[PDB]
């Protein structure tokens, strides 16, 4: 037979694979960081807090200027937030109001949304009039949106329920690549810093790497044991940092193609809904469906401090581009910011 | 497109009443707050009256209080000025402004045609332009200077200063925004810079359609006031 | 044969006001207190029943945090407090006493609105008008307990027991009619009313025919109201027309009729004891919430 | 013809991962330090800043 | 008092959003909104096209005696029902909908599970869920000509083993509605509202109606405590 031979070959292609990753896995990091001091105990404080969403809300992005950002909630409703005053600048309404993800452009002049309607929405900000138009609305996805990241004014990359990702070309409407290889729905996606590569999520409890430009997977990593329901990248753009439904976080290095550290309590039995780094990638800042969220030392794999102040789920959380403050939003409707103390 | 006509001018004995009316179209009228400024027969720019977006604060220059009302009707998109016992210093040309405000925009940014209308026979900041006139030739460099009597920067980091160009026989035109922006569709010739109480503005190269007026105005608290514009002579 | 009326006058006096006042005292405000850190901490959204209850607690907690002087005064036998204390502690009793009256007959017209226009769309069902309307019980029933100041002034005694009894006998009657009679009539019809509606609505339909529960606490609401309020007022009057000159006894008469007052003063005031249990924590949601503040 | 199709490309894709070079773990740890070490004094919330000069005092 | 004039104008531009946006919730709240499911092709679409007179979810709006509803039917939706199924946690009701016809044909998958047994299983799964502990369940009954009809050429002892056996619509009807009815197992906080659908489009709407009524009812009692 042939197809016994074919699944012959891909288990030994794996086994050459875990024998060559095995190869490289000389020390552990905790053995190498066990020489450098811990970070001690964090503080943080509530600095604000965002009141006028009606229900829960379920995505939320900062602009590139850490002072503007846009939430959204499944009253129908697309929120700009001015931080530091509290002002409402813009309030969106939107056809479906089962939105389940939101994106800011980095240039600031539009924005994006989608859900259980299978399209991606476009807005644009700076018209002659003032109100905010729809700009496209870019279908072709066969399940929910989970997430969407401007590249520029003109590309978005999508995931979707379907086990799918796309790149689109806004003007025209049309999907310029799709990347497929996943076997189950994919949740979420992160760009790199310089954009040219990009890590996905998915149920299946796996990740994995794409070209942008080449349109190709080059590595999958595996090691979690249910769906993966977050992840980021590290601020140098050489690893990035999963959160999944077993009540564990994992960081994983591109260049030696293994999982690094494992972050996980026995008093944690709930499951991560959001994760981030601080600018200079020491502490890793996840939310919970225990109502908190929790920082770790990314270094050394310790509990360094709690947020808390919610009184449902934690659904997203964000760190701003110049690193001075967090924002939490919740099932309970409202956000918060947060701040440390000198 | 963008458009605000004008109507009810023309010839008025002293101590009559007379109704203004300014018409917008191709924008969200409702979303924005108007202004009445007016220009009497060659002189300057004056801020005469402003009616906020729903009509929840109005403000009036303190020479026409008393004898103005400035209103709006937002279903059919129109915006009155009505006036009593008008004086024969109140001849002058009308113009609808509009502006909106939040964090990142441009107000006056907008002018209408204006109205012509002609009658029989304290603590305001003091915005001044030394120079009145100045002769040029197409291809140099200018810088036009503008000074005040208070510190136009507040403590949150804004300097509240704008620049209006006003070619012959039209409508002024806003150039700069906040002492530093540049307004949308204006070449980037142009540039403003400052400092406190002193500021300039400073046009790198030079083509045949910058002449006319330029006018410094301040939004830091009201009466907003202008100061007399310097003249750009070819 | 008063003798011995007169000896059980004073044992009564003397130990039973105390005790049950004690009793009073410590029950109401363990039961106020919870329900106000409830509202306080474990509420989010607020509605005219919340603002209703609310304020029918904290008129409670008020008229319960007056007891403790009265207590210690009937103990020792003496007041030890100055006579502007008597006239701070015998006022804040009466005043706080019906305006817990009046808020018990909105809450019923609210239960009644609520079956009437589901969606809350009228207008006494909006918060603003439900602060206003309580701002105007407060201030209405201070305005008409003013007229008690001239009355009780002092070795002060009870309010029945002070005074000519003609204007004591005209403000008793006036005041038992106005604070009394009109919000338990309103309080009756309105109640009434939702009888009728939930008693059609069982009988029109099957379902798990659940609906004899509220209908139950409707007829508990009114019963227990009537059973505490009557007897104090009743006596009351009774005992202010008993001074009366013309109306002279003068015989051991005038003793009995003064135990039987007694008696029924302390309960009187277990509406305020009762009240946090049966219109609070009897209720599921409200349990519910603050057994999960409690595991938070 | 299906099941074919999709094995092959599995197979495919298999052979393509493995064939990137893999540094050591202890070089990608040192680096990530190195990286953690150089930019600690730019971080507001490893390091908290001075209330002059936080935007979000209040 | 020390806001520049600009700033001032901004707030009053967020105040009046605030306005709008309240009102906005206020309309809302005065909505029914119910969830239809149901296993395979069981009679939805007929239900639609009764209450009434791709693209992922879709929804219908109708009026009846001066109520609004929006019905939510996620047919189209065939990615994992796990990861979004908490969208919907505080409908007024779910309308399940269940082909009565169905008893004694089979889905052509494994050829062993008959399709009323997977309609038995999708409702003890939607029933017994932690996002809907206290919602209540409409149960459709659809397709009752055509079983009476196939009453006679099938004994229902092909679906049920243990039917002690009448084979009329009478006790067939009553024998089906047990045994959905009897996969509620926190039967204290939860109803279950039954009935046969008819071809008529108002006898539907109707129930319904009285059903949500009689939800709305309990819901607010249970508020005001007396309940
Ligand atoms: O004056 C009264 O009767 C009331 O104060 C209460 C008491 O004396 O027990």
């Amino acid at each position: 037979s042939e197809l016994d031979q074919l699944r012959q070959e891909a288990e030994q292609l794996k086994n050459q694979i875990r024998d060559a990753r095995k190869a490289c896995a000389d020390a552990t990091l905790s053995q190498i960081t066990n020489n450098i001091d811990p970070v001690g105990r964090i503080q943080m404080r509530t600095r604000r807090t965002l009141r006028g969403h009606l229900a829960k809300i379920y995505a939320m992005h900062w602009g590139t200027d850490s002072r503007l950002l846009v939430s959204a909630s499944q009253d129908g409703k697309l929120i700009i937030w001015d931080s530091y005053t509290t002002n409402k600048v813009h309030a969106i309404p939107l056809r479906s109001s089962w939105v389940m993800t939101c994106a800011y452009a980095p240039s600031g002049n539009y924005v994006a949304c989608g859900g259980l309607d299978n399209i991606c929405s476009i807005y644009n900000l700076k018209t002659r009039e003032g109100n905010v138009r729809v700009s496209r609305e870019l279908a072709g996805h066969t399940g929910y949106l989970s997430c969407c990241r401007f590249l520029d004014d003109n590309q978005i990359v999508t995931s979707s329920g379907d086990t799918t990702c796309a790149l689109w070309d806004i003007e025209t409407g049309q999907q310029t690549t799709t990347f497929t290889g996943h076997t189950g729905d994919v949740m979420s996606l992160s760009l790199a810093p310089d954009t040219r590569l990009f890590v996905s999520g998915a149920c299946d409890a796996s990740a994995k790497l794409w070209d942008v430009r080449e349109g190709m997977c080059r590595q999958t990593f595996t090691g979690h044991e249910s769906d993966i329901n977050a992840i980021c990248f590290f601020p140098n753009g050489n690893a990035f940092a999963t959160g999944s439904d077993d009540a564990t976080c994992r960081l994983f290095d591109l260049r030696a193609d293994q999982e690094l550290m494992t972050y996980s309590h026995d008093n944690i039995i709930c499951g991560i809904t959001s994760v981030s780094f601080s600018k200079s990638g020491r502490l890793l800042l996840a939310g919970y469906d225990d109502f908190n969220c929790n920082v770790w030392d990314a270094l050394k794999a310790d509990r360094a401090g709690v947020l808390a102040g919610h009184d449902n789920r934690v659904s997203c959380l964000g760190v701003t581009d110049d690193g001075m403050a967090v924002a939490t939003g919740s099932w309970d409707s409202f956000l918060k910011i947060w701040n440390g103390s000198s | 497109d963008v458009q605000l006509v004008e109507s009810g001018g023309g010839l008025v004995q002293p101590g009559g009443s007379r109704k203004l009316s300014c018409s917008a179209s191709g924008f969200a009228f409702s979303s924005f707050g108007m202004h009445w400024v007016r220009q009497a027969p060659e002189k300057g720019l004056e801020w005469v009256a402003y009616i906020s977006s729903g009509s929840g604060t109005i403000y009036y220059a303190d020479t026409v209080k008393g004898r103005f009302t400035i209103s709006r009707d937002d279903p059919k998109n129109t915006l009155f000025l009505q006036m009593t016992s008008l004086r024969s210093e109140d001849t002058a040309m009308y113009y609808c402004v509009r502006s909106i405000y939040y964090y990142g925009s441009s107000p006056f940014d907008f002018w209408g045609q204006g109205t012509t209308l002609t009658v029989s026979s304290g603590s305001d900041i003091v915005m001044t332009q030394a120079t009145s006139s100045v002769p040029v030739t197409p291809g140099e460099s200018v810088s036009i200077s503008c000074r005040s009597s208070k510190s136009l920067l507040h403590s949150n980091g804004n300097t509240y200063l704008y620049w209006f160009l006003q070619r012959p026989g039209q409508s002024p035109q806003l150039l700069i925004y906040r002492m530093s922006n540049l307004a949308s569709g204006v070449p980037d010739r142009f540039s403003g810079s400052g400092s406190g109480t002193a500021f300039t503005l400073t046009i790198s190269r030079l083509e045949a359609e910058d002449v006319g007026v330029y006018y410094c105005m301040q939004h830091l608290e009201y009466p907003l006031t202008f100061g007399a514009g310097t003249k750009l002579e070819l | 044969t008063c003798k011995n009326w007169l000896a059980a006058e004073a044992a009564l006096e003397k130990y039973y006001l105390s005790i049950f006042y004690g009793i009073e005292f410590v029950v109401g405000v363990l039961g106020n207190t919870i329900v106000v850190f409830g509202y306080l901490f474990c509420l989010k959204n607020w509605n005219s029943s919340n603002i209703y209850l609310f304020n029918l607690s904290i008129s409670d907690l008020a008229f319960l945090c007056t007891l403790p002087m009265l207590i210690r005064s009937y103990a020792n036998g003496n007041w030890i407090y100055g006579d502007v204390l008597c006239i701070s502690n015998r006022y804040v009793l009466h005043a706080n006493l019906y305006t817990s009256i009046l808020f018990l007959t909105f809450i019923s017209i609210d239960r009644y609105l609520i079956i009437k226009y589901p969606f809350r769309e009228h207008l006494l069902q909006k918060k603003e008008f439900a602060i206003l309307i309580s701002l105007a019980i407060w201030v209405l029933v201070t305005l008409e307990l003013l007229p008690i100041l001239p009355l009780i002034n002092p070795t002060c005694n009870d309010y029945a027991s002070s005074g000519d009894p003609n204007y004591n006998l005209i403000y008793s009657m006036c005041l038992t009619l106005l604070g009394f009679l009109i919000p338990l009539f309103v309080m009756c019809f309105f109640y009434y009313k939702i009888a009728l509606f939930l008693k059609q609505r069982n009988r029109q339909l099957a379902t798990a025919l659940p609906l004899e529960k509220p209908l139950n606490l409707v007829i508990m609401a009114v019963v227990i109201f009537s059973v505490l309020f009557t007897p104090y007022h009743v006596m009351r009057n009774v005992r202010i027309a008993s001074r009366l000159g013309s109306w002279k006894q003068y015989q051991c008469t005038q003793v009995v009729i003064n135990s039987f007052y007694i008696v029924t003063r302390p309960l009187a005031f277990l509406n305020s004891v009762i009240n946090p249990v049966f219109y609070f924590l009897l209720g599921d949601h409200f349990r519910e919430m603050l057994m999960n503040k409690l595991r938070h | 013809t299906a099941s074919i199709a999709q094995a092959r490309k599995l197979v495919e894709q298999l052979k393509m991962e493995a064939n990137i070079d893999r540094i050591k773990v202890s070089k990608a740890a040192a680096d990530l330090m190195a990286y953690c070490e150089a930019h600690a004094k730019e971080d507001p919330l490893l390091t908290p800043v001075p209330a002059s000069e936080n935007p979000f005092r209040e | 008092c020390t806001l520049s004039a600009e700033d001032k104008a901004a707030v009053e531009r967020s105040k009046m959003i605030d306005r709008n946006l309240r009102e906005d919730g206020e309309k809302a709240a005065r909505e029914v909104k119910l969830l239809l499911l149901g296993a395979g092709e069981s009679g939805k679409s007929t239900i639609v096209k009764q209450m009434k007179i791709t693209t992922g979810i879709v929804e219908t709006h109708f009026t009846f005696k001066d109520l609004h509803f929006k019905m939510f039917d996620v047919g189209g939706q065939r990615s994992e029902r796990k990861k979004w199924i908490h969208c919907f946690e505080g409908v007024t009701a779910i309308i399940f909908c269940v082909a009565l016809s169905d008893y004694d044909l089979v889905l052509a998958e494994d050829e062993e599970m008959n399709r009323m047994h997977e309609s038995m299983k999708l409702f003890d799964s939607i029933c017994n869920n932690k996002w809907f502990t206290d919602t209540s369940i409409i149960l459709f009954l659809n397709k009752k000509d055509l079983f009476e009809e196939k009453i006679k050429k099938s004994p229902l002892t092909i679906c049920y083993p243990e039917y002690a056996g009448s084979n009329t619509y009478e006790e067939a009807a009553a024998y089906i509605q047990c045994q959905f009815e009897d996969l509620n197992k926190r039967k204290d906080t939860k109803e279950i509202y039954t009935h046969f659908t008819c071809a008529t489009d108002t006898k539907n709407v109707q129930f319904v109606f009285d059903a949500v009524t009689d939800v709305i009812i309990k819901n607010n009692l249970k508020d005001c405590g007396l309940f």
